[PDB]
């Protein structure tokens, strides 16, 4: 009869506890393992994979493959804005439903760099240069290419290498950021501008499309696990 | 027959199991192994960053 | 741990870490250091909380039913499935095949019921939860011989105590639990289609071993599942559309994301 | 031939002399320096202007009167408009600095008085009206000293800072401000106060408009006095010099 | 330990341990031995109970609410803050930045309520306390799917047992918890001012898993906070004025101390 | 099934207990530490720091910076009393709100020496000597400089070294003393007298001010933790 | 994997931890480290007691 | 797998790619650098902003027409209003810089034309 004494916490069921429980099926022989391809070991192996970003949310294109297409056209001037969305991988309607944004919605904090791979889907005869830029928060979003200028940019020349990767660094006051929005934890703006208008020959289409892909860099990490707001339920499914 | 392992930090925590079945054991929270080049880069011919992808 | 950034300076070469051909089906590995001048930063950040075990290993309620002190509903039964709850089902469905051990915790709670019954003075209720593997005899009443559990495993738990908990092995016939199944049960490509052709875990019955009082009492057993020692293969897109059935992929089409106005609008609408 | 009373501080273009002083009170025993790769988060390479930013910026002089309650200057915001310190601060999302604060006040042998020169890290101030928070225009004063109040500020439907000196606008006892790095300018023995503040904050770098990490306060504990004839206009001049200023996150200019 | 006094004798020199210039911003280090003849005394006195851990590491009630068996208030919610209680808030505010682990103990207590309801015979009440980190779905009713806690952590506790307790890590984004914040949340120096721009710990919901009886019952959950493994930086003056708000420094001016009469009065009035 | 037996104290919640509790957030990665200036390790590091003492409590000066000023003037005689307050660092209205007195109010016992640094804030042309004295309890407070005499004093000559430190020793029957008042645990009296009246030249002010600072010595320690009586509450703040 | 440390006196108390997280551990009551010359004496040039502060 | 046609120039925040080009023509065989103590006169210590000043400033685009004669941009004055290069330039009496001038113009296979891109030291007009 060993003298024991209980501490607060006895007979409590903590959802996230880690204890040993007696097996209900003793000496049960588990069917031997099999090497099945593509095993996941960490959720970041999945967030490091490019997934097409629905930049053109706009209207009913969200109910289509058009959400995925970024319209590019031959103008009568350069410096025009192609697109613009804020750096909120788990919050912005653009990123929230990406492979990266879905995983990020199960966590409260996040930290790291992100790769935005842009692929030009025009004719093999179309040319053009684009200014892909990321401007940290502090002063509003760049409204001219001349304001996007001063930011962290990458001039993309369309050629044989269809795609160009604008890599967004981690420039933050804090170590992590909230997955949900908070202006303390503000992220910045990603904009695209024509550097030199789209030039096409005669008989080739002048309006093309670009596609954007989002993946995490080797320094990306998510913290504090919570439930996604993306899956609801009214009754047990039957 | 105990096992002293490390705690999660930014020490040790001794552990002994009492059950005859491995299913009765605690979760495996400390396996930070990882390999994204199954999904990122499942290409047959190697792709070097600094080089043109299509040549 | 997470990778530290290397101190980078200017560059003027024919090396193009930024230009690629995404058609290859290969994700680019560009890092800040490649498209800008970086400073050296030492990353101590850890991807510990995003391992598959930490993601899935948390008790989730998968279902719950009620049984009573008197009447018709005197015992309950549930054919085991993790698909009746939106929350846990969706996490498991990030992977095509998953393999794991389970930790079952049950939260049994009773409520006194409205009656004209006078002089109620309840005695402590003890409950019996019994598992009937696919093939064994099923309780047809609160008192069929079946509840002897001479070979079936079953938990007897008296109210007011700590929640009954036990763990279970990887009970599958396959070398991994199949989360999806693009097939039928009949070789004639007929019968059932989908994962239900595979679900055969048996039933779970619960009952009051004793009625306890003269007045009515209704109990509600909540079953919690916690995947311990998890292995997951072949990842897939998280569920977009809401779940409609507990036995099939049936969804009602929904748009890719929510909307905003112009491709230039820095704000969700 | 030496003297504990003499001093000369050279930072950039500027040099500062003192013929009567106390020691230089060094922050929390910490002398300012740059951010280490170990403590860094922002991966982009910083701009460290050096001689252009870390130099002696002499803000406006203020008059010490027999009835002055005190004054306060928020820190990043004071030099926010001064030279290249103010420029880099606008073009950059993140910034980090330390300072060498030199408060100057000379009187004579027939004058008396004593000022407390403190450096309050995170001087979060209260509102006159308990429900509101003071306005940005009520808390901040770029290079122009904001002043404490002699008596309680009225709690209408304002956003006025509750300036009564004895609570320091923070609801504390003004006499305990002595924990924060400080010096006294007892006109009897002193001539100036020098405080070298290291970077104090819970994050490696922060935005310089949204957050003012340190607040300088000059509160006279023993009032200015002098017999008639003794010169009446006794000014106080504040000279601050950024130290080891780095800036990460370049973009267009401003704050919004 | 505390320092012992040295045996001192008379003195007649130009050494002046007593005369200084307090303008330097340096506290004098004079000890009895310097201004009198001291005897040797051996001090075994220890400053053990005044370490920051011993000061702060004691369970303090930080808040408490109520929920009921029936009606509207069937579940509770509290946005986490240590600033609603005068006692613990003031101790933490002796420092500008604090960093620590937490130990949460909850004291859940129920009281039978007045009713015309006859034949009450309550069953044991089990409670569920759930944490919803900033961003997760919030319970809109005692029965929304949200209470499945498939990923959110939550405690299920049956009445009459020992108080539910668990510890939590240093959940901040910053390398230390900021107790004060002289700034805004918007770069336009606008929006929120003060510490609330920083508080984003999420909400805490509690509910009765079961009603238990026919009569009314109201419960009161008391949340206790205990800073374990504490680190505190940049000390400051203890709070003089009383607290007015839970989100801001707002105080109502009060005098430096209490009073007495003449500077010569050896007694408080 | 190991035979155990509970001792009284089981399932009890002691506010000051020290036990292990299961973490609600497993394998959570804490944001790395940062060296922030001025770390406190013991509360006595704070009580060893000088803080201005409100000697002139008197009346409404307590609602002003005047509480902090000790009036000194040029008399027509010496031996006059400048001030007087008892040795009660946690109790007397003078010390109770000091850096030392606020910390002392969280503890029940205290022991040690105290430094009272007096700084002369007059004109550079004013002179004067003061008798700073501490008289232990037993016979009342000294009412004349000739009674303060016999105590533990320090004659302060005002000169280039503005300040003078009257250090109060620990002269007690007991090892500790109560922070709250108790005549068993009586402390003594601190008084100040003119040794040689304040002499000023013509055209220099004859009425000056002195300031007093309170800090603890290297032998000071506080014991038995309790709540301060200084912070009240009627409802949870909102 | 236990740790025998000293009790507070005027003996020993063995301790083992059972949890995988360092946050689950007991408080650190026995750290009597101290350094008041951050606050008392934060002056740049050293100030000796027996000497005149201002010379 | 290489090509004389591909390029990538990283300066500060900015990176520049080219999928069709010639070599980089380096000034007079000289690559820009800082002033030596041997060649210096001004005794005060310089400000070398680095990543803040030495980065890619993209001025306004101009339209090449079948009738355009040519264009010219003076050099310190062009970037005199751009970012921190323009700021340091105003607060300072003396300054010294070199440049990486990238003129961009893409047409198609059915377009023709040829521009001379020169850098005239001291174009006194
Ligand atoms: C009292 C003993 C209770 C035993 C509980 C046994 C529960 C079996 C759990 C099977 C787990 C998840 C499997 C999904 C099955 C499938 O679709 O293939
Ligand atoms: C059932 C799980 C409950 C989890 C309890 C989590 C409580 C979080 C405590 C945060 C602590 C004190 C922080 C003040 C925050 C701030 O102002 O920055
Ligand atoms: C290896 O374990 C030898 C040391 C044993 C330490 C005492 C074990 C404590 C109780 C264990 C009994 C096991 C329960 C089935
Ligand atoms: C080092 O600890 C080896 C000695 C083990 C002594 C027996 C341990 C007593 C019970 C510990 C089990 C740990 C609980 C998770």
């Amino acid at each position: 009869g060993l003298p024991t004494m209980n501490t607060p916490g006895s007979c409590q069921f903590l959802t996230s506890d880690d204890f040993q429980s007696p097996s209900a099926m003793p000496q049960y022989d588990v069917t031997p393992e099999m090497r099945i391809p593509g095993e996941v070991k960490n959720l970041m192996e999945i967030a490091e994979v490019d997934s097409v970003v629905p930049v053109q949310n706009v209207g009913e294109k969200v109910n289509s493959m058009e959400a995925y297409q970024i319209p590019v056209r031959s103008n009568e001037g350069s410096g025009t804005q192609v697109f613009g969305f804020p750096l909120q991988p788990g919050y912005s309607s653009v990123f929230s439903r990406t492979l990266l944004g879905e995983i990020l919605n199960y966590y409260t904090h996040w930290s790291g760099s992100i790769k935005l791979t842009f692929m030009f889907c025009g004719s093999a005869m179309a040319t053009g240069k684009f200014l892909l830029a990321y401007s940290p928060p502090g002063a509003g979003a760049p409204t001219k290419r001349v304001d996007a200028m001063l930011g962290t940019h990458v001039v993309w020349d369309v050629g044989l290498q269809s795609s160009c990767v604008l890599c967004i660094p981690w420039i933050s006051q804090t170590h992590y950021r909230y997955v949900a929005s908070d202006e303390y934890t503000a992220g910045g703006f990603i904009t695209c501008w024509y550097q030199t208008n789209i030039v096409v020959p005669a008989d080739a289409q002048s309006s093309c499309y670009i596609m954007c892909f989002v993946s995490a860099c080797n320094d990306f990490s998510v913290r504090l696990l919570k439930d996604t707001p993306f899956i609801s339920q009214e009754n047990f499914f039957q | 027959g105990a096992q002293v392992s490390t705690q999660k930090t930014g020490i040790h925590y001794t552990n002994i199991n009492y059950y005859k079945d491995a299913a009765s054991n605690s979760a495996n929270r400390q396996d930070f192994t990882q390999d994204p080049s199954k999904f990122t880069e499942p290409v047959k011919d190697i792709m070097i960053k600094s080089l043109p992808a299509l040549n | 741990r997470v990778a530290d950034t290397v101190g980078t300076g200017p560059t003027n070469s024919e090396a193009i870490p930024a230009l690629t051909a995404a058609e290859t089906g290969h994700t680019s590995q560009v890092v800040p250091s490649d498209t800008m001048q970086t400073r050296h930063v030492k990353n101590y950040h850890s991807r510990s909380e995003s391992t598959i075990e930490n993601f899935l290993c948390r008790s989730a309620c998968v279902y719950f039913t009620e049984y009573e002190n008197s009447g018709a509903k005197r015992y309950a039964e549930w054919v085991i499935t993790p698909r009746q709850a939106a929350q846990l089902r969706r996490k498991l469905e990030f992977f095509t095949y998953v393999r794991f051990d389970l930790e079952l915790t049950f939260v049994i709670t009773s409520t006194q019921q409205p009656s004209t019954t006078q002089n109620q003075d309840a005695q402590i209720l003890t409950h019996q939860i019994m598992y009937v593997p696919p093939g064994g005899p099923v309780p047809d009443k609160v008192d069929s011989y079946v509840w002897q559990t001479s070979t079936n495993p079953s938990v007897f738990w008296t109210e007011g105590n700590a929640p009954p908990r036990m763990s279970v092995p990887f009970l599958s016939i396959g070398n991994a639990y199949s989360n999806f199944y693009d097939g039928w049960s009949e070789f004639s490509r007929n019968g059932v289609y989908g994962i239900n052709t595979l679900n055969n875990m048996g039933t779970l019955y619960a009952r009051h071993v004793n009625a306890g009082s003269t007045g009515p009492i209704k109990s509600t057993i909540r079953i919690y599942f916690k995947p311990k020692h998890v292995k997951a293969w072949i990842p897939r897109p998280p569920r977009l559309c809401q779940y409609e059935k507990a036995k099939n992929v049936n969804f009602q089409p929904s748009g890719v994301t929510t909307t905003r106005q112009s491709i230039t609008t820095m704000t969700n609408t | 031939g030496y003297s504990d009373r003499v001093r000369s501080i050279t930072l950039g273009n500027s040099t500062i002399t003192t013929q009567e002083c106390a020691n230089v009170v060094v922050g929390y025993g910490v002398w300012p320096d740059y951010l280490k790769d170990s403590e860094a988060t922002a991966e982009d390479q910083p701009t460290q202007p050096d001689v252009a930013t870390c130099r002696f910026y002499t803000l406006d002089s203020v008059q010490w009167q027999k009835t002055s309650p005190g004054w306060w200057w928020k820190l990043p915001d004071a030099l926010s408009n001064l030279g290249l310190f103010g420029q880099n601060m606008q073009y950059h999302y993140l910034g980090r600095t330390g300072y060498t604060i030199h408060v100057q006040c000379n009187a004579s042998k027939f004058h008396q008085g004593c000022l407390l020169v403190v450096c309050v890290p995170e001087a979060e101030m209260g509102c006159a009206t308990l429900n509101n928070t003071p306005s940005s225009a009520e808390l901040l004063g770029g290079d122009t000293a904001k002043e404490f109040a002699d008596k309680p500020v009225a709690s209408g439907s304002n956003k006025l800072v509750q300036r009564v000196v004895y609570n320091a606008g923070m609801g504390v006892g003004v006499g305990n401000l002595t924990i924060f790095p400080h010096q006294w300018i007892n006109l009897r023995t002193n001539n100036s106060a020098t405080i070298v503040m290291p970077y104090t904050n819970s994050v490696p770098m922060d935005n310089m408009f949204r957050h003012n990490n340190v607040t300088l306060m000059v509160i006279p504990f023993v009032p200015l006095d002098y017999c008639p004839g003794s010169t009446t206009y006794v000014p106080i001049t504040v000279t601050i010099a950024p130290m080891c200023a780095e800036y990460n996150g370049l973009r267009l200019a401003g704050h919004q």
